[PDB]
RNA sequence: CCCGGCGAGGGGAGUGAAAAAGAACCUGAAACCGUGUACGUACAAGCAGUGGGAGCACGCUUAGGCGUGUGACUGCGUACC
RNA sequence: GUAACGGGGCUAAACCAUGCACCGAAGCUGCGGCAGCGACGCGCGUUGUUGGGUAGGGGAGCGUUCUGUAAGCCUGCGAAGGUGUGCUGUGAGGCAUGCUGGAGGUAUCAGAAGUGCGAAUGCUGACAUAAGUAACGAUAAAGCGGGUGAAAAGCCC
């Protein structure tokens, strides 16, 4: 069994049990998410394809973890121009824990 | 730096960078390209800053219970004992000591403890004053001060 | 979760078996080359060869539109200063009919060394005749 | 009231420029005298 | 159990060495003395004398048998150049190195 | 004539793929003295062929 | 008050020497060289972040033109169909779906095909 | 004491807190040169990386993936001042 | 050297007309984050908006040596330095710790500069490359026996 959710922006195959990376969301550690926008829900052979979204389609997790991913250094540099830049970035994500999928 | 002015070598021709002095500070052994002199670094303090800044000093040390006022401080003898003892009695380590005329037997018996120091009022200075964990003024000292200062 | 890739261990390439006679050249390169390439498949993976084997009888019966089968010239530069050979479609038929055949499908694979290995997947025959009744083909209609 | 707690007002003590020191302090290289001409000159420059 | 000689600051280029340690690296120490008898070489006699004092330290500090040693490591490593003047054609003057090199041997039964 | 690039560390050991010296193939043994010897020469104790060829 | 650079140039030098780890000959060994080529894969790593969001969009439309084609329509029928369908899945996702539920994919096919109908 | 030319040089023994403090001596960087091990590399074209990425080896705490090294194949890509 | 579609190839995969789809950028949108400026209200909010840059102007910082704070604090239960590893900040950087090292180091807040290097046919030292390549200096010339020696084309007879 699995389902199709957008979070963040971006859109995620899912099923029960699974911890998936999301774009930070402003909610707790160790308390429960539903996204009831799901666009697709498939058991097998049943396919529910949403029109955009499935009738009753909800998934719950639990937000596992908050942090910050792999450090990505920006590197800016114009050859003979005398101009150089950099920066770092570290991306916010939160991991949250499938714990249900249901219609 | 001791050399001669000739040209390490000629202008052109060698495949050398070109070189005029052996003295060039590019050069290992040459001279040092802004040297040093003798500075003088002392700044001016206007009077009236110089006397402001010891006003806020001396009120910053009554404020913060820094200064003690005596009606007297002296020793004996110049014993660097009896003022050890003195100052262990008062419960005293880290100490300036202001008196009115300085005596020989409280600088001698002071010279000896580092972190004692004995100042006539007429040799204050502003850093002494925060330095120090407490000052003694002697009562003699507070007026003289107050004289200086007003 | 990251997107599939096809591992060369484990792709399934199938044979085909395709008659030449009478499809126009260009045509039925272009077919070739999308399956030796692996286009056809959702596993489609830019660095793996995912194609299938193809067999191409009747090389010789190919057709070509225009005046092509006397005005379409093949080049060829030998190496030696002056080497410059050629031979129309006509004379490739007659000498050498599977390399027409193979020369339009090399241009229309990639380039470099996996092009190369997809290449290898292409088996040309001039008659109707192969010698592969062992992979069992499949006859594929370009 | 310690040696060590005393501050200087604030935009008292401004720093100096420091000329030709890399590229990110905005005066590295031609330290702020441009291209050539006699003003890049050591020493250049005309009189009043 | 391994032993070590050395020949430190051998008077020859690590280059040349290396060629003869290349040809015994690994063999059995009385087929290694064999190999560098019929070697050719001024290295040959060099690293010789480097694997017969590997052998007697063996035997006598370390009480292992001929018999069970291998030349189990050798390698040659650069030692300090000595610096020359060559006088050339024109009043030019070349430098010279004289290069030597460190030689070691490491027989084991094991 | 004279490079215009260093040549590399990689590019000499190339070059020098072929400078390996061999060893001797195997040596033979006289069938007297049984002394190693190279084939074809005389022993170090003067042996050739199982006959004493030069004394000392 | 003279400062000697030494501690201090070593541990830039190094800095730059790490981020060189993997380069081929004086890449990896000689500032000048090492420095030249940590600026460089940094800037190709700046580009690449923008390349890698068309390479992968690529792909996965590759992806479900063939598995698409495998169902009797194209590409671009396809992606119509959905939107005529009113169905907002990715084309990463659509991707995963062509290659690891066929049966599913086979579903949005239908689901495209009757908007187009 | 032992190998060696009654060498050079070395291995032990002994001294010492330490001898990888042994006089070519405090620390002992880098270029540069080696030995060993893992992985890659003999149908393959270019600033040598970067994005993607299989396989192999070795670790590791769900038995899971994860980490570390390597990097077939592939998109892009002509150093710096 | 094909060499006047980038190539393959194409009789449309050409050209003209009409239409609907789709691909396509660091543009626009979505989601997360940082910062500048201006409003509007209480140094925090809300709101709008901006953030490609050479010469160049403005603003704010990192780190180094030295002075005070410091007869303090850390340090033979291991300082500085060296070398790894992990963590960490937008950056210069910072912190922790294994190994090496074997006696110094120095918070904080201030103060002063010989304060930061890849270039200057820069300067000094070290070490590469070409390369085990050229060359070994008059083409008067050597051969053998014996000796000595660890070893003899070169020494002695
Ligand atoms: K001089
Ligand atoms: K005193
Ligand atoms: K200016
Ligand atoms: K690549
Ligand atoms: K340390
Ligand atoms: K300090
Ligand atoms: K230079
Ligand atoms: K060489
Ligand atoms: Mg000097
Ligand atoms: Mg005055
Ligand atoms: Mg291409
Ligand atoms: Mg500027
Ligand atoms: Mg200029
Ligand atoms: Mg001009
Ligand atoms: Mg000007
Ligand atoms: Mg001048
Ligand atoms: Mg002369
Ligand atoms: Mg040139
Ligand atoms: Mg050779
Ligand atoms: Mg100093
Ligand atoms: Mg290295
Ligand atoms: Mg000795
Ligand atoms: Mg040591
Ligand atoms: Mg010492
Ligand atoms: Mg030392
Ligand atoms: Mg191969
Ligand atoms: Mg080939
Ligand atoms: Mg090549
Ligand atoms: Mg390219
Ligand atoms: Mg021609
Ligand atoms: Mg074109
Ligand atoms: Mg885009
Ligand atoms: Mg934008
Ligand atoms: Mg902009
Ligand atoms: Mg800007
Ligand atoms: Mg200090
Ligand atoms: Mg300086
Ligand atoms: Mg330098
Ligand atoms: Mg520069
Ligand atoms: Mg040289
Ligand atoms: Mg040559
Ligand atoms: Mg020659
Ligand atoms: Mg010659
Ligand atoms: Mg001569
Ligand atoms: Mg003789
Ligand atoms: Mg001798
Ligand atoms: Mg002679």
């Amino acid at each position: 069994m699995y389902a199709v959710f957008q979070s963040g922006g971006k859109q995620h195959r899912v099923s029960e049990g699974q911890t998936v990376r999301l774009e930070k969301l402003d909610i707790a550690t160790g308390e429960t998410v539903e996204f009831a926008e799901v666009l697709m829900i498939a058991n097998g052979e049943e396919v529910k394809i949403g029109v955009p979204f499935v009738d009753g389609g909800v998934i719950k997790a639990e937000v596992v973890a908050h942090g910050r991913g792999e450090k990505v250094k920006i590197v800016k540099f114009r050859r003979r121009k005398h101009y150089r830049k950099q920066q770092g970035h570290r991306q916010w994500f939160t991991d949250v824990k499938i714990t249900g999928i249901s219609a | 730096v001791t050399g001669s002015g000739k040209k390490p070598w000629r202008q052109k021709g060698t495949g050398r960078a070109r070189s005029g002095s052996i003295k060039s500070p590019i050069w290992r052994s040459g001279g040092v390209t802004f040297a040093a002199r003798p500075q003088d670094h002392s700044q001016k303090v206007n009077k009236k800053m110089y006397r402001g800044a010891l006003k806020s000093i001396l009120s910053e040390l009554v404020r913060q219970d820094r200064l003690i006022v005596v009606e007297k401080f002296s020793v004996e003898a110049p014993k660097t004992k009896l003022l050890a003892q003195k100052l262990k009695d008062m419960a005293l380590e880290d100490v300036l000591i202001i008196t009115g005329e300085l005596d020989e037997n409280l600088f001698l018996a002071a010279r000896n403890l580092h972190k004692v120091d004995v100042r006539d009022a007429t040799g204050i200075d502003p850093v002494s004053l925060i330095a120090f964990d407490k000052v003694v003024m002697t009562a003699d000292a507070v007026k003289q001060v107050e004289e200086m200062l007003a | 979760m990251k997107t599939f890739t096809a591992k060369p261990e484990t792709v399934k390439r199938d044979w085909y078996v395709v008659d030449a006679t009478g499809k126009t050249l260009g045509r039925l390169a272009t077919e070739l080359a999308r399956r030796l390439r692996g286009k056809h498949k959702a596993e489609y993976t830019p660095h793996v060869d995912t194609g299938d084997y193809i067999i191409v009888l009747n090389a010789d019966k190919v057709a070509v539109t225009g005046n092509k089968r006397t005005d379409k010239v093949y080049y060829h530069h030998t190496g030696h200063i002056g080497g410059i050979k050629q031979a129309t479609f006509e004379e490739m038929i007659a000498r050498r009919p599977e390399r027409v055949i193979e020369i339009a499908v090399k241009g229309m694979l990639p380039k470099g060394p996996l092009g190369r290995a997809m290449f290898r997947k292409l088996k040309v025959y001039a008659g109707n005749e192969h010698n592969h009744a062992a992979q069992q083909p499949q006859v594929l209609d370009i | 009231m310690r040696l060590n707690t005393l501050s200087p007002a604030e935009g008292s003590k401004k720093a100096g420029k420091r000329l030709g020191r890399g590229i990110g302090s905005g005066l590295g290289k031609t330290g702020g005298r441009g291209h050539k001409g006699q003003k890049s000159r050591s020493g250049g420059g005309v009189r009043r | 159990m391994e032993t070590i000689a050395k020949h430190r600051h051998a008077r020859s280029s690590a280059q040349k060495v290396r060629l003869v340690a290349d040809l015994i690296r690994g063999k059995k120490v009385s087929q290694a003395l064999d190999i560098l008898t019929y070697t050719n070489k001024k290295a040959a006699v060099l690293v010789k004398k480097v694997l017969e004092s590997a052998i007697a330290n063996a035997e006598h500090n370390d009480g292992a048998d001929i018999d069970d040693l291998k030349v189990t490591k050798i390698f040659v490593d650069e030692g300090p150049s000595m610096k020359r003047i060559m006088p050339r054609a024109k009043g030019r003057a070349d430098r010279i190195l004289k290069r030597t090199s460190h030689i070691t041997v490491v027989v084991s039964d094991r | 004539a004279v490079q215009q690039n260093k040549p590399t560390r990689s590019k000499r050991g190339m070059r020098r793929s072929h400078d390996a010296l061999t060893a001797v193939t195997s040596l033979s043994v006289d069938k007297t003295s049984g002394e190693k010897h190279l084939r074809h020469h005389i022993t170090a104790d003067g042996y050739y062929r199982g006959r004493k060829v030069i004394a000392k | 008050a003279r400062v000697k650079r030494g501690v201090i140039a070593r541990a830039r030098h190094k800095k730059i020497l790490k981020q060189a780890k993997g380069y081929y000959g004086a890449r990896s060994r000689v500032y000048r060289v090492a420095f030249q080529a940590v600026i460089k894969a940094g800037q190709y790593a700046y580009r690449d972040r923008r390349q890698r969001k068309r390479q992968f969009r690529q792909l996965w439309i590759a992806r479900i033109n063939a598995a698409a084609r495998q169902n009797g329509i194209s590409y671009s029928k396809f992606i119509n169909g959905l939107k005529k369908a009113s169905v907002e899945i990715d084309r990463k996702i659509l991707a995963d779906i062509a290659v690891f539920d066929k049966v599913a994919f086979t579903a949005l096919v239908e689901k495209a095909k009757a908007a187009l109908a």
